């Protein structure tokens, strides 16, 4: 049992090479090969290539040959893809899968995912709308407080209420397209206490361009 | 490659029916060569059936596998909340390996009202950027649901934008939230900002209120 | 007639014919396939035509002409290196021929196929040592690869029974373009005894030492280990044959 894991999601430029990179935590790679495969939005899996890093084989998909380079070093226990002059449709999240052999091509386990962004613009880092908490709620039943992500251009921004601490209560809403090139997505969170809630630290949020955590606690208005 | 005919995805299915989803190939392909992949939404896919009989390890006998050569069905003896997802079947017979077009899994416990929750644009966002207005309608099922913004008691265009949060594995709980967003200088004529909701949930229109 | 039967196998599948005491003609096998490349290690090959050695290997697998250079004990390449070896000490002939339109009863394989890579990973899954084919043996990762590769690139890998060595065995599949006419590599080894020669050519006797040449006149004959002079003369069968 090997655990996946891949590189936080980066934007580039048509034409401009992007790496990604998957890794094996521990620094240990089990006699398996690695597998990318590029899922697009609301479409089925496309499997870009088949590599063994043991093995030291490189094989790819006949579409995409020519335009990728793909290296999985043993010894580094890191595989890492390369993609050359990809077009702007291309963008796609990317997955890193273990593969059994060619004689068994099921993937018992899959990476978290990179998502890979082509759009020659500008990258805007997000702004946090206040979290204006509702008026009216229940007075102990539930309190409703959602600091609002917006104006960020590539996604995904992550936004977690205690720094991720509180899993139960959160709602976390995919970006909705508008006609401009900017997106926002909503995070909300419901707590019996009316102010401060399970810790004082709350809505953390982490932008993969920006590398930046912000901090703010909710106010009663 | 081979290209496969999948089932026509979101279905409205009862806890505790049996579902089937169909998986026929154009082209013949090794009846020991064929995988189940379940992702949840906003989850990476996990195999459940490899050689489209034997189940993954850690994957519930449940989600049994079956058919051979062309059409390979995926029959799941009991349906839960966290069992609805997105399936697709690979086929690794032929290379390239195919994978499969995807069905989606819709599992309802009950109908919900609509939770109606109306956010007052706080000075901060009037100081900078663009103030706006957000509606929320948490537990609303199903997850589809109707909101009209209403701009100082008269009725507003929808140009409104809505999101709906992923269903959680257990509560199977759906929130959908709807964002008018205006220019922070032009918030002048407008005293009172409320979301109209049409639902099953709920006796009538449950409309809101601002002032402030 | 067995290197004819059938379809000639892989590299690494090589199938091995011996022939310990029987008259041989490379003639012969040169008239069933013409040989587009021939050479020989250690001997000439006119030499290898006529002469006895205790034992003759003969070696027939699907070799294509173009990787002909890689399949060499001098070569490093990986084909020599993981499927076919033959044993420098005893003197080696290396034929290859490409299959004549007329000849019937050979079957061409659906593509030539070879083991691009073979080795043993060890009980550290970071630490691997590659496997080396010793001289024939049939390949070490053979077992591992099918007697035919489905697709140029292939992953292959088995787990040893642990002590031993409880370490995965790794093989890798590689093919090549089927010649629109099959092209066959054979490998021939022959080990020569120093008091012992049982396989020999094809002889034919001579006028000299054939008794009808002679007939009529005074001679001398040595037939099995019989030394005199006399004269033979053709006559009507008497005493028992």
């Amino acid at each position: 049992q090997v655990q996946l894991v891949q590189s936080g999601a980066e934007v580039k430029k048509p034409g401009s090479s992007v790496k990604v990179s998957c890794k094996a935590s521990g620094g240990t790679f089990s006699s398996y090969g690695i597998t990318w495969v590029r899922q697009a939005p609301g479409q089925g899996l496309e499997w870009m290539g088949r590599i063994i890093p043991i093995l030291g084989i490189s094989r790819s998909v006949q579409k995409f040959q020519g335009r990728i380079t793909i290296t999985a070093d043993k010894s580094t226990s890191t595989a890492y893809m390369d993609l050359s002059g990809l077009t702007s449709d291309d963008t796609a999240v990317y997955y890193c899968a273990r593969e059994g052999g060619s004689g068994y091509d099921f993937f018992d386990y899959w990476g978290q995912g990179t998502l890979v962004t082509v759009s020659s613009a500008s990258t805007k880092g997000p702004s946090v709308f206040p979290l204006a908490p509702s008026s009216k709620s229940t007075s102990g039943g539930t309190a409703a407080l959602g600091c609002l992500v917006k104006d960020y251009f590539p996604e995904p921004v992550t936004v977690s209420w205690n720094s991720g601490a509180l899993t139960s209560g959160v709602h976390t809403f995919p970006a909705v397209l508008q006609s401009s090139g900017l997106y926002s997505l909503s995070s909300v969170v419901t707590v019996p206490s009316s102010s401060l809630g399970t810790q004082t630290y709350i809505c953390n949020v982490n932008h993969k361009p920006s590398n930046t955590k912000v901090d703010k606690r909710v106010e009663p208005k | 490659e081979i290209v496969l005919t999948q089932s026509p995805g979101t279905l409205s299915l009862s806890p505790g029916e049996r579902a089937t989803l169909s998986c026929r190939a154009s082209q013949s392909v090794s009846s020991s060569y064929l995988a189940w992949y379940q992702q949840r939404p906003g989850q990476a896919p996990r195999l459940l059936i490899y050689g489209a009989s034997s189940r993954a390890t850690g994957i519930p006998d449940r989600f049994s596998g079956s058919g051979s050569g062309t059409d390979f069905t995926l029959t799941i003896g009991r349906l839960e909340p966290e069992d609805s997802a997105v399936y697709y079947c690979q086929q690794y017979g032929s290379s390239p390996w195919t994978f499969g077009q995807g069905t989606k899994v819709e599992i309802k416990r009950t109908v919900a009202a609509p939770s109606v929750f109306i956010f007052p644009p706080s000075d901060e966002q009037l100081k900078s950027g663009t103030a706006s207005v957000v509606c929320l309608l948490n537990n609303f099922y199903p997850r589809e649901a109707k909101v009209q913004w209403k701009v100082d008691n008269a009725l507003q265009s929808g140009n409104s934008q809505e999101s709906v949060t992923e269903q959680d594995s257990k509560d199977s709980t759906y929130s959908l939230s709807s964002t008018l967003t205006l220019s922070k200088a032009d918030y002048e004529k407008h005293k009172v900002y409320a979301c109209e909701v049409t639902h099953q949930g709920l006796s009538s229109p449950v409309t809101k209120s601002f002032n402030r | 007639s067995p290197l004819l039967s059938g379809t000639p196998p892989q590299v690494y599948n090589f199938k091995r014919l011996v022939f310990t005491n029987c008259n041989y003609n490379l003639t012969k096998l040169l008239s069933l396939f013409s040989v587009n490349d021939f050479t020989c290690s250690q001997i000439s090959p006119a030499a290898i035509a006529s002469n006895c050695y205790s034992s003759l290997i003969l070696d027939y697998f699907s070799y294509p002409l173009s990787m002909k250079s890689d399949l060499s004990v001098s070569s490093a390449g990986p084909i020599s290196q993981f499927n076919y070896k033959q044993s420098f000490s005893n003197p080696t002939c290396l034929i290859l021929a490409t299959v004549p339109h007329n000849l019937t009863t050979i079957t061409k394989p659906l593509k030539y196929s070879y083991i691009n890579k073979c080795s043993r990973l060890l009980s550290d899954d970071r630490t691997e040592v590659p496997q080396l084919v010793n001289a024939n043996q049939y390949s070490p990762c053979v077992s591992i690869v099918p007697s035919t590769v489905w697709e140029d690139g292939d992953y292959y890998r088995k787990q040893l029974s642990p002590l031993e060595g409880g370490g995965w065995l790794v093989a890798s599949g590689s093919t090549v373009a089927m010649t629109e006419q099959l092209q066959m590599g054979f490998g021939i080894t022959v080990q020569y005894g120093t008091d012992t020669n049982s396989v020999c050519p094809k002889l034919e006797f001579a006028n000299d030492t054939k008794i009808a040449s002679q007939l009529g006149n005074c001679v001398e004959y040595s037939l099995y280990g019989v030394s005199g002079r006399g004269v033979f003369q053709n006559c009507t069968a008497v005493g028992v044959r």
